[PDB]
């Protein structure tokens, strides 16, 4: 039983130390009000709950293998833990799009922001984002096909449950896709936007003499990428190689805890936060 | 007791509605941006506001200007009413988008002042991330000051014969070449100011505005756009 | 008490020169970024000169940037004024002035009517 | 007229402090630290409260 | 006669240092050597108040210890229950820039005042339900900087015109002013026994003042810069003004001249607030580095913090029965500590 000891120790790791940053994450947003009063703020507390379900959704993994495999729902139980982690890295990476889209509004309508995007059409994006996730990946339970390779860990759900290429056309074109083509559209045109604003500040400085949210959406795409990768070739063809699939399951799952520790190695304001329950929490 | 807790539940019902008539005047004062004036009595910031005005101010304490361009609310406070010393009610206009800061450009003994004063608004503590919308006023005065002679800029600034003009417009002073060697080197006495100090946390917007313009309130809404926009980006750089 | 007493001034002729003198009292002087501003008659105060809390950036109104030149002796607390090139508009009463916060790039010293922490004040005339 | 009252005026106004019976300034310090003592455990941030007292915890 | 009378005065004051150096027989950190120190203060956010939309420059605890009012340059004096953390009302001001409120001792009036150069009284415990504006008192000229109601018919408001005045809420005009000052005023405290009251302007003086006769009765420049707040010693026979040289000071009314200084070396920027606790042991300072440091009055030793802003600390109150502290800050959220 060695093998699958080391199969299940990478995902408790993963585990233990995706569960706890995302309720620091909360705490911080909740302990510093001033950084608590920004748009971008609610986002990626909107990723730190689904960060959070991934986390006590990816427990059960550690129950099946770490000890003898346990089925407490007793028929089938992997097909509705892909239903669950299938949407919320979905859920996660709608989040990112629609960060950019404030970002980006905050660019192009720079005075009338606050006018543009209020926290009652932000709580219907948040919403919209769960809703659509949800909604799209619904045929999973419909037996139209596997929704991801996550589940790989159940020795039926890893051979028995047999993914279909067209499900898999089917979830990238409305969920997998568009998140990223806005992510590029919004990023290339913010990029250009600070190209030309430095360059012009730059001008103005020098005639006279005497990117966290890019960084932490660029780690998750590039952790995300050899997933999605290697999930439209073993879906369209139907060969699938055991060790990558795992791999890069894993690996799309080990983007979720890539958040707080990028976010807090970056901001000033969450480090003040951050330093201020590091300060009072504990003592 | 049970008429101790209906009292605290009426305490909660209070609560909820101050909080409803919180959240519906925090979208208008997020949609308003704050604007300071300052100036010298000469130099025609009464005029300026009337052309923002014309394009309920009263005298006593705040004068206050309401105008929109683009659906964009500006709200902008000429103090007239405070004593002479600033140190102290200008660390209340810290939360202000943008200050305009107009300067009668044609009389140059209150030139050096105004410089000061530019000077002291730049490198204050509480103003160093506001940008200041400088109005460079009076160019109509300016001009017939400059091609009337026996007035020279060299009786108050010795660096003006070692001024040429880099960059400049043709129609507005299209009249004569040397006002415009006046009304950049001006300019440049107060980019010089705007240039030296910090880390870019805040950007001077120079302006060139005769005794009547129309466009005033224009360079105000783009210059704030920018202003915005370059906070935005910072942020974009920071959140 | 917050005391600055003048020295220096008197009688000079229309080229002459005074070492106008300001000793301070009440206040750390290495803290403070120092200015001097005349009293004209029949006008109003105006800023003559001013240095920094280390004496690096030094500036100066226009009418007397070649002509002028000040010092301050921390170890004597005490700002000094060069007055070369007298004219009939250089004669004014002439105040040293400390901007109103130590530490601090930004002042406001030349008022219209009183500011606190100016001297009493040496006229020159011709 | 104007200046000999305002200067009588600004002497008056020293000699009020100059009228002043100065406590000698070791009884301030004792009228001080006598009121600290006397209002010692009466004071909450020198005396920490507990919870059931404390109406914030 | 002139200029004899002003020679006169400058040896009177030297004359009035010299005997104040005469009269500073010990000094107060000479005789407190035998005193145990005051040990490390921690204190905690009990309480953190939101719902102000720009900065608070101005806050006033209630005579209960329970309630208090916040001033807030968006347009808002929100009277709070600091034990429920509920709102128990919002005024919208007709000016937005006040710079001080105050609370009455009764409770049934507050005060406001800012840069229109009018003190506002809004009644409370009014006959409709709705609070309303109930006196404008005109008449000073400069900015408002700090009003104290003595009770609900007099009340000092200080100001930008360099003068104190005393007022009467009923009639609308100044009772009695206070004109000594050289710079603006930029607080007011007035006595526990409510005889008096001392002000500090930035002139880097504090003036004491009897509110009947109306004359500067002690004046105290041992400041070097502005002096931003000012609040009596509980006793009312000492005060400490917090100005913006990174000092604060204590002066004793009795002695006449400043005890001791209340600084370090670190700190560098200025006080915008000074309070003090109900024995006084703690003073009490806001600051600009974002934070509140708490020293030993009588031992001058920055014995605590207070770090729960990330903007400048404007105001610093301390309740009556000393349970609580309440500071407001620029980042638009009040706190409340013990």
């Amino acid at each position: 039983v060695n093998f699958c000891l080391l199969e299940v120790l990478i995902i408790v790791f993963l585990t233990v130390l995706i569960i706890s940053g995302n309720i620091i994450v909360i705490f911080v947003f909740h302990c510093a009000p001033l950084l608590n009063h920004h748009t971008t703020s609610y986002f990626i507390q909107t990723m730190a709950y689904a960060d959070l379900f991934v986390g006590v959704s990816c427990v059960v993994p550690s129950l099946s293998l770490l000890h003898h495999p346990l089925p407490v729902e007793e028929s089938l139980t992997c097909q509705i833990f892909g239903f669950v982690v299938s949407v919320l890295k979905s859920v996660s990476m709608w989040s990112l799009a629609c960060i950019s889209i404030d970002r980006y509004i905050a660019i192009t309508k720079p005075l009338t922001y606050n006018t543009l995007v209020t926290p009652w059409r932000l709580r219907l994006c948040i919403f919209l984002i769960w809703l659509y996730s949800t909604l799209v990946f619904l045929p999973s339970f419909f037996h139209w096909g596997k929704p991801g390779y996550h589940g790989d860990v159940f020795q039926w759900c890893a051979e028995s449950w047999h993914t279909d290429s067209y499900f898999t056309l089917f979830i990238v074109m409305m969920l997998y896709a568009p998140a990223a083509l806005i992510v590029c559209f919004t990023y290339f045109n913010i990029f250009r936007i600070c190209q030309q604003h430095t360059k012009d500040i730059s001008e103005r400085q020098a005639r006279f003499s005497s990117m966290v949210l890019f960084r932490i959406t660029s780690v998750f795409y590039i952790l995300w990428l050899p997933y999605i990768i290697y999930f439209l070739l073993e879906s369209s063809t139907g060969h699938s190689n055991r060790f990558a699939s795992f791999l890069t399951t894993w690996l799309a799952i080990s983007n979720s805890f890539c958040n707080p520790v990028i976010y807090a190695l970056s901001d000033s304001t969450f480090q003040r936060g951050l330093k201020r329950l590091s300060g009072a929490m504990c003592t | 007791t049970e008429d101790q807790r209906n009292e605290e539940k009426a305490q909660r019902e209070a609560n909820k509605k101050i909080e409803k008539q919180l959240q519906k005047d925090k979208q208008v004062y997020r949609a308003t941006h704050r604007l300071l004036l300052l100036g010298a009595d000469n130099s025609g910031k009464s005029t300026i506001v009337k052309q923002m005005r014309i394009l309920s101010g009263g005298t006593s304490g705040i004068f206050e200007t309401k105008f929109q361009v683009d659906k964009v609310n500006f709200h902008m406070f000429d103090v007239g009413g405070q004593r002479d010393e600033r140190r102290k009610w200008i660390q209340c206009f810290n939360d202000v988008t943008a200050i305009i800061f107009v300067v009668d450009s044609s009389d140059y003994n209150r030139l050096q002042e105004a410089l000061n004063l530019f000077k002291s608004i730049w490198n204050n503590r509480w103003l160093r991330t506001i940008s200041v919308i400088l109005f460079l006023n009076k160019q109509d005065l300016l001009a017939e000051k400059v091609l009337a002679g026996k007035s020279k800029i060299e009786d108050y600034f010795p660096e003006f014969a070692r001024y040429t003009t880099p960059e400049d417009a043709t129609p507005e002073p299209g009249e004569d070449p040397r006002v415009t060697r006046a009304k950049y080197f001006i300019r440049d006495e107060f980019l010089r100011i705007s240039t030296a100090s910090g880390d870019g946390r805040h950007y001077c917007y120079p302006h060139f505005t005769c005794a009547v313009d129309t466009e005033n309130a224009r360079r105000i809404f783009n210059d704030c756009r920018d202003s915005v926009l370059a906070r935005y980006l910072d942020e974009i750089n920071l959140l | 008490q917050v005391q600055l007493q003048e020295s220096g001034g008197g009688l000079v002729q229309p080229g002459g020169s005074l070492r106008l003198s300001c000793a301070a009292s009440g206040f750390t002087f290495s803290n403070y970024k120092m200015n001097w501003v005349r009293q004209a008659p029949g006008k109003g105060l105006e800023w003559v000169s001013d240095i920094s809390q280390s004496g690096a950036s030094i500036s100066y109104t226009g009418s007397v940037k070649g002509r002028f030149t000040i010092s301050r002796d921390n170890a004597k607390n005490t700002l000094y004024l060069q007055m070369n090139s007298l004219k009939p508009e250089d004669t004014a009463v002439y105040y040293c002035a400390r901007c109103p916060a130590p530490f601090t790039r930004d002042c406001f010293d030349v008022t219209s009517t009183t500011y606190a922490y100016r001297g009493q004040g040496t006229q020159v005339t011709v | 007229t104007a200046s000999i009252a305002q200067a009588r005026k600004l002497v008056e106004q020293l000699k009020m402090e100059a009228n002043i019976d100065r406590i000698k300034v070791s009884k301030a310090a004792a009228d001080l630290m006598a009121y600290c003592e006397a209002h010692a455990k009466e004071d909450p941030l020198l005396t920490p409260v507990p919870a059931s007292e404390n109406p914030f915890r | 006669e002139l200029d004899q009378l002003r020679q006169e005065a400058e040896q009177l004051k030297n004359q009035i240092r010299d005997a104040r150096k005469a009269c500073a027989d010990a000094t107060l950190s000479q005789i407190t050597n035998n005193i145990d120190p005051v040990g490390r203060i921690q204190m905690r956010t009990r309480r953190t108040l939101r719902g102000h939309l720009a900065k608070i420059y101005a806050m006033h605890w209630g005579t209960d210890s329970r309630l208090l009012v916040s001033a807030s340059q968006d347009g808002k004096l929100i009277i709070w229950d600091s034990y429920t953390t509920n709102k128990v009302h919002a005024i919208p001001l007709r000016s937005s820039w006040v710079m001080t409120c105050a609370y009455a001792p009764s409770g049934n009036y507050v005060a406001c005042g800012g840069l229109d150069n009018i003190c506002s009284i809004y009644n409370l415990k009014t006959r409709e339900g709705n609070v309303r504006v109930s006196r404008e008192l005109a008449g000073h000229t400069g900015y408002l900087s700090c009003c104290r109601f003595l009770d609900d018919n007099q009340i000092v408001t200080s100001s930008g015109d360099t003068t104190c005045a005393l007022w009467d809420i009923e009639t609308g005009q100044q009772t009695t002013t206070f004109t000594g000052h050289t710079g603006d005023v930029m607080s007011l405290s007035l006595a526990p026994d409510t005889r008096l009251f001392v002000s500090g302007a930035c002139d880097a003086s504090a003036k004491l003042w009897d509110v009947r006769e109306g004359m500067c009765r002690q004046t105290f420049t041992g400041h070097e810069s502005d002096i931003n707040a000012i609040c009596f010693f509980p006793n009312g026979n000492a005060f400490a003004t917090g100005s913006d040289d990174a000092t604060c000071r204590l002066f004793d009314l009795r002695a006449d001249q400043e005890l001791m200084t209340y600084s370090h070396d670190n700190i560098i920027c200025g006080i915008t607030s000074v309070s003090f606790s109900k024995s006084g042991r703690l003073l009490l300072a806001g600051y600009d580095d974002f934070n509140c440091n708490v020293w030993d009055a009588l031992k001058a030793d920055r014995a605590g913090v207070l770090a729960g802003h990330d903007n400048r600390v404007s105001c610093l109150g301390v309740t009556d029965d000393g349970m609580a502290v309440a500071t407001g800050s620029w980042d638009s959220f009040l706190k409340i500590w013990n």
